[PDB]
């Protein structure tokens, strides 16, 4: 009965949630298992830039807390 | 012109703060609470003699109260701190709302073993005052001597002189 659109609703609900599953875990990815920094405006791309600068290894996702200091 | 007179590297070597911007972000109210004298002198002279040569030795006493910073809370209140920079590394935006319990440890272990409370909503906004001992820059913009004006209209206007003398109109 009316529930034999379900399977085409099934794949295309699938077709759906690959893109969005997709690109969360490649930010996860290359990020080092976290959100990509979003860098909208001019001070979050110097921190971030400045991150990239104080890692050491070209990635700003290097975070680098208390043990970089004495 | 004139040859542009740079420090040296050596006037540039200071030790840095080798931290993230997610480190800078978690303890940045304490820090602007804590090392409010030593920032304010910098960025005085920084507005003040608009020009970075002349700010080597306040930004040399910023960054050695941001050392001083870091170090009175790495050995106090280290892993309530990671535990906190961890969270708010985590999201993109670096929200501070989305890492409220991990703040209030920080918080709590900061004014428990260190004193030092987290400044209200409105106050790091502050237009502060700074009492400086170097002397008021007499011409920041290096002007020169400025031009002299045209000398200005004086005295009683009288009538024209035979009218308006052109060519037989007597008036
Ligand atoms: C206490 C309170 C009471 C006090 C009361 C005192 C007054 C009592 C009397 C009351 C009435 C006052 C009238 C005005 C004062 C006298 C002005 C005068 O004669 O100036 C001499 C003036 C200069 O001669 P001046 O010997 O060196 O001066 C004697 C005084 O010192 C002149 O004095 P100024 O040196 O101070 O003059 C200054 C300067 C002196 O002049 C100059 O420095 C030279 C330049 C003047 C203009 C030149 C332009 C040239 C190119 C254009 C030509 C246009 C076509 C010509 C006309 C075509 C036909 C319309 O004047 C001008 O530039 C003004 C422009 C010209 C207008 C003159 C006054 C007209 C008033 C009546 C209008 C009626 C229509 C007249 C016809 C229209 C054309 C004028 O003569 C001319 O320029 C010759 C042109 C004709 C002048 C008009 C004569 C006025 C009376 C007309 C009555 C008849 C009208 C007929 C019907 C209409 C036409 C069909
Ligand atoms: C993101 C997800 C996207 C998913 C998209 C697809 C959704 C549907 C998923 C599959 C659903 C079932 C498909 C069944 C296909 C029909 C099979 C069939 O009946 O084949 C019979 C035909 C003749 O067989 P024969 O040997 O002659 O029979 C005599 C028997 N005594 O034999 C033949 O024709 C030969 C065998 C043909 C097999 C075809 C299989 C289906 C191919 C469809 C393309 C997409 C498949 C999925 C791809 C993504 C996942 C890997």
């Amino acid at each position: 009965m009316w529930f034999e659109v379900l399977p085409g609703i099934a794949v295309m609900g699938v077709c759906l949630f690959i893109p969005g599953m997709a690109t969360a875990r490649i930010h996860r990815f290359s990020n080092g298992g976290r959100e990509k920094r979003v860098a909208h405006y001019s001070y979050q791309w110097y921190l971030m830039e400045r991150d990239r600068r104080v890692s050491g290894v070209n990635r700003y996702y290097v975070s680098k807390g208390l043990e970089n200091i004495d | 012109p004139g040859i542009v007179e740079l420090p040296s590297l050596e006037d540039l070597k200071v030790q840095e703060v080798k931290v993230s911007s997610s480190v800078l972000k978690a303890a940045a109210h304490h820090y602007g609470a804590q090392c409010d004298k030593p920032n304010k002198e910098f960025m005085l002279c920084r507005w003040e003699e608009k020009d970075p040569r002349r700010c080597l030795e306040e930004g040399k006493l910023v960054n050695q109260c941001a050392l001083e910073f870091f170090r009175q809370i790495k050995r106090h209140c280290a892993e309530p701190f990671t535990e906190y920079w961890t969270c708010i590394d985590y999201s993109g935006l670096q929200l501070f709302r989305r890492c409220r319990k991990e703040q209030a440890q920080f918080d709590k272990c900061v004014l428990d073993k260190l004193g030092w409370v987290r400044p209200d909503l409105g106050e790091l906004s502050k237009v502060t005052k700074v009492k400086t001992d170097r002397p008021l820059p007499e011409n920041p913009y290096h002007s020169r001597a400025r031009p002299e004006p045209n000398p200005e209209v004086e005295g009683d206007l009288k009538p024209a002189r035979h009218g308006s003398r052109l060519f037989f109109w007597t008036m």
